């Protein structure tokens, strides 16, 4: 489970 | 004699584990004469040392303007442990210590809901399309909007704003072309904060 | 070092509803106590006047006094422009303080005024939150209130103005009613004052 913003990486469970 | 501030990281460094965020230690009217500074920082009363301090800045009343900047991690902050900076200077009887932590009490997550423009906006060049996030604390929050992966040029976003039942509320305006909207084209409202799962979500808007 | 003057505005409402009283106001702080008089003239258009209330000193428990000057304002002289000085003198200082205020200056422009449902999305919850977009307004003072069957919805917050990339302003107004009243079909009223609309005034209703 990883959320990216516009091709950059926010936060993986 | 010098006085001391103690900021927070951005929001955005804290959420994003791609990002570095920092506390920054501010000390103002240090003197011509007793310029050194000396810096001790502490993470839940352990001390640390890994801060860098910045160059040295002149202000035009002639005093300095010196700076430790410390680097911390992510779950830390989210876990709420407390930053001390302590400050010791010549000029200073006793060394001044600040501390800062992420704001208390319980995160609570961030409802987003989009919203289509008003039929009443069909004449105008132009329509609204609005992104409502509410009942989100704390209020350190990112909202951004976007088409295809790509950001989009023209939205505002409200500052937020604290209801009564203390939790906040704002809202974000995109502005497009009537055309956009028109011709089914999809746009999203993205939010970051820390009580959303992975720190993100993402809400679609079309006709 | 001596006094500092500072000159607030009338409340956006109180300038545009004729049952409220608009004032200017004029506060000075760090009045000392060794020379605590404090002379006040004021002047709208250049022109002075003569009937402002000015208050006893106040004291702070901080070494210093505060004095504060009120001035009552017409509506229509608020609203056409008129600038208001307030001079302030002391012993402390070299010269008098001279600070002055008025209404925005730019080409007044109408608000554009849309009601928003609840989402879809937001139907699982108690209760629902009912949009008001003012948009495209010039200046920001402006006015935002709700109301259904001519009885006021208090249940309300708004956001202050924001600057919008034009030069002019919006915001949005969320009321918030228990789910039941939206599903009804309740007809709710989005009021908006601000001095380029007819009559200082518009209703914009949302219902089902
Ligand atoms: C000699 O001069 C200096 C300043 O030099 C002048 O600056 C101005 C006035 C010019 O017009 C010129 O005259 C000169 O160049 C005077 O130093 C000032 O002293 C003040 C105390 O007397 C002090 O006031 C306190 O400020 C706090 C907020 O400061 C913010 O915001 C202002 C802008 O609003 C900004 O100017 C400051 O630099 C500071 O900015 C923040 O910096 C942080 C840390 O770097 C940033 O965040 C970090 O940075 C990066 C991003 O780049 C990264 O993301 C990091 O992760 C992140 O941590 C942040 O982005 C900046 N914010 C902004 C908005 O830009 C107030 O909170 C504080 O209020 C509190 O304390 C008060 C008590 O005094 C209380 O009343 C109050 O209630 C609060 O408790 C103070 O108001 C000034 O900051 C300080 N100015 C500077 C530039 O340092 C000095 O006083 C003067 N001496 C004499 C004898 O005259
Ligand atoms: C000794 O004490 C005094 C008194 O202060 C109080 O008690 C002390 C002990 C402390 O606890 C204080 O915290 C207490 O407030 C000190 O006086 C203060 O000095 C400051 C300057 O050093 C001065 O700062 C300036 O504030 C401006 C805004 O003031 C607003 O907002 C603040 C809150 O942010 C609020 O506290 C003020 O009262 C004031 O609030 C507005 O008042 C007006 C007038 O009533 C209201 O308008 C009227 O409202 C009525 C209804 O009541 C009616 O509707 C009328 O129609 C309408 O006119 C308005 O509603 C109020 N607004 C709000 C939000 O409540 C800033 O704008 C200004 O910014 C400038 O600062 C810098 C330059 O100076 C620049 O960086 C910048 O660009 C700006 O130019 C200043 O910060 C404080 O206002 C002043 N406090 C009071 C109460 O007068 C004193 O300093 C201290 N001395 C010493 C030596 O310690």
């Amino acid at each position: 489970d990883c959320a990216w913003h516009l091709g950059e990486l926010v936060w993986c469970t | 004699g010098p006085s001391v501030f103690l900021f927070p990281p951005k929001p955005k460094d804290t959420l994003m584990i791609s990002r570095t965020p920092e506390v920054t230690c501010v000390v103002v009217d240090v003197s011509h004469e007793d310029p050194e500074v000396k810096f001790n920082w502490y993470v839940d009363g352990v001390e640390v040392h890994n801060a860098k301090t910045k160059p040295r800045e002149e202000q035009y009343n002639s005093t300095y303007r010196v700076v430790s900047v410390l680097t911390v991690l992510h779950q830390d902050w989210l876990n709420g442990k407390e930053y001390k900076c302590k400050v010791s200077n010549k000029a200073l009887p006793a060394p001044i210590e600040k501390t800062i932590s992420k704001a208390k009490g319980q995160p609570r997550e961030p409802q987003v809901y989009t919203l289509p423009p008003s039929r009443k906006e069909m004449t105008k060049n132009q329509v609204s399309l609005t992104c409502l996030v509410k009942g989100f604390y704390p209020s350190d929050i990112a909202v951004e909007w976007e088409s295809n992966g790509q950001p989009e040029n023209n939205y505002k976003t409200t500052p937020p704003v604290l209801k009564s039942d203390g939790s906040f509320f704002l809202y974000s305006k995109l502005t497009v072309d009537k055309s956009r909207w028109q011709q089914g084209n999809v746009f999203s409202c993205s939010v970051m904060h820390e009580a959303l799962h992975n720190h993100y979500t993402q809400k679609s808007l079309s006709l």
